[PDB]
């Protein structure tokens, strides 16, 4: 039983989908968010004045 | 001899949610209002 | 196209290596997207009569 439970824990770390992936992903669209909001920012500020 | 064990002891927990704000002004820019709110909610829908 | 109808020197916003096979190139578009939001402010910036 307890080998059963290492090997699936294993196995579910091997599942494609995973942490590193979200990981990864999150970094990139972070940078690209802060980047968006100050670029639109500065043309809602023109856009009121 | 015996005696019983406490319940350990849990607590709320405070949520700051103040904020500050700063003001703006800019100048007038080559395109007229309506083009420029026409593009403005195009990019925050994009952000949202 | 913008860079010509504008002649404004040498710029750039658009880059090749998008794509990846280790995240397959999921998060290209939304760098399409930054990039295409820094060229239409840059155009609404400069466009003046």
């Amino acid at each position: 039983q307890q080998q059963q439970a290492m090997a699936l824990l294993d196995y579910f770390s091997e599942r494609f989908t995973n942490e590193s992936l979200y990981t990864w992903l999150i970094s990139q669209l972070s940078s690209l968010y802060l980047q968006a909001y100050d670029a639109v920012l500065s043309l809602c500020l023109s856009a009121e004045a | 001899s015996i005696s019983p064990r406490g319940l350990m002891k849990q607590r709320y927990q405070r949520v700051v949610t103040a904020r500050n704000a700063s003001k703006m002004n800019f100048k007038v820019p080559n395109y007229r209002f309506e083009p420029m709110l026409n593009r403005s909610k195009s990019g925050v829908e994009t952000l949202i | 196209s913008l860079l010509y109808e504008l002649n404004l020197g040498e710029q750039s916003f658009v880059g090749g290596g998008g794509w990846n096979d280790l995240y397959q190139g999921l998060m290209a578009g939304e760098t399409l997207k930054l990039a295409l939001m820094r060229m239409e402010r840059v155009y609404v910036e400069q466009n003046s009569r």
